[PDB]
DNA sequence: GCAGATATCACTCAGCACGA
DNA sequence: TCGTGCTGAGTGATATCTGCTTTGGGTGGGTGGGTGGGTTGAGGCAAT
């Protein structure tokens, strides 16, 4: 019926693998090992890593939509659309089985009272003075914060 | 590519439709002397429009009535049933 | 690959005259 | 008195098509990028 994410009201987060646990059980911890914005290269894309730095910019909390809810003025049926990108295209015509069997051209209208939102913040992290090589300037890495 | 939805005798004769009207039409509709004529007309049109929307959302109320007129003029099976209801009353 | 403005073709419906 | 087959007419959906930049300016940025470009001069006001 409805997408699973809509009913969810919890946020799942991962705590890195502490060095003590890794050394206890004879393993190497890649996630907890602190790095610098300089060392975050393309090879680390898609992994859980730790970054050490100084925050230099924060943004106001804004609602980022996760599941949009529409209402058909004819059926009385609600249509849910998942959004998982920086941009999305709103729906226009109803896709309900009622609008299909009757082939009515009902119009979908957005309703923010039933949608799902998650708090969003964008920040910047910069390297400390102890990590910049001589003759080089500090670099900045964007951080996205969602949930709690 | 796709045939248009149309108010055929099959839809009218289904459980929803004329059987639905005969089942519950006098109970919901009520013309009262105390109330003004406009209110009674509004109530009757309110019942019939709700029934039409439940049955045939495609067409508006006036279009629904005109289509009903045309279908009643054309369809013979609809005439069969329409005569039948009157015949039962003559029997009663 | 994607949204928008535009024009093309095909299908189905209400009127008409005649014949039953 | 009347029933039905043929016709012109008009939308609906769908086919090709152009376009997909655009723009001068810092409340559009620099993780959008310089083969997309931006080349003053007088007058007012704080510091002294
Ligand atoms: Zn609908």
């Amino acid at each position: 019926l409805f997408p699973p994410n809509l009913t969810r009201r919890y946020f799942l987060y991962f705590k890195p693998l502490s060095q003590n646990c890794a050394r206890r059980y004879r393993k190497k911890a890649i996630s907890s090992k602190p790095l610098s914005v300089r060392q975050i290269k393309g090879d680390f894309l898609g992994q859980l890593i730790t970054v050490r730095g100084i925050i230099t910019r924060v943004s106001d909390v804004k609602p980022a939509v996760e599941v949009i809810a529409y209402t058909c003025d004819q059926c009385g049926y609600e249509v849910f659309q998942e959004v998982n990108s920086r941009t999305f295209t709103p729906l226009s015509e109803c896709t309900s089985e009622e609008c299909s069997q009757n082939q009515t051209k009902g119009q979908l209208f957005m309703s923010t009272r039933a949608s799902k939102f998650s708090a969003f913040q964008e920040c910047k992290i910069q390297e400390l003075s102890q990590q910049v090589p001589v003759g080089h300037i500090p670099r900045s890495l964007n951080i996205h914060v969602n949930g709690t | 590519r796709r045939p248009q939805v149309k108010l055929t005798a099959e839809k009218l004769l289904s459980d929803k439709g004329l059987p639905y009207v005969l089942k519950n039409a006098h109970k919901r509709i009520r013309i009262s002397s105390k109330k003004n004529s406009y209110d009674n007309l509004s109530n009757i049109i309110q019942f019939y429009q709700l029934w039409a929307h439940e049955l045939f959302p495609k067409a508006k109320f006036k279009d629904f009535m005109k289509i009903c007129q045309t279908v009643g003029k054309t369809d013979p099976v609809l005439r069969e049933y329409r005569v039948s209801l009157f015949r039962d009353e003559m029997g009663m």
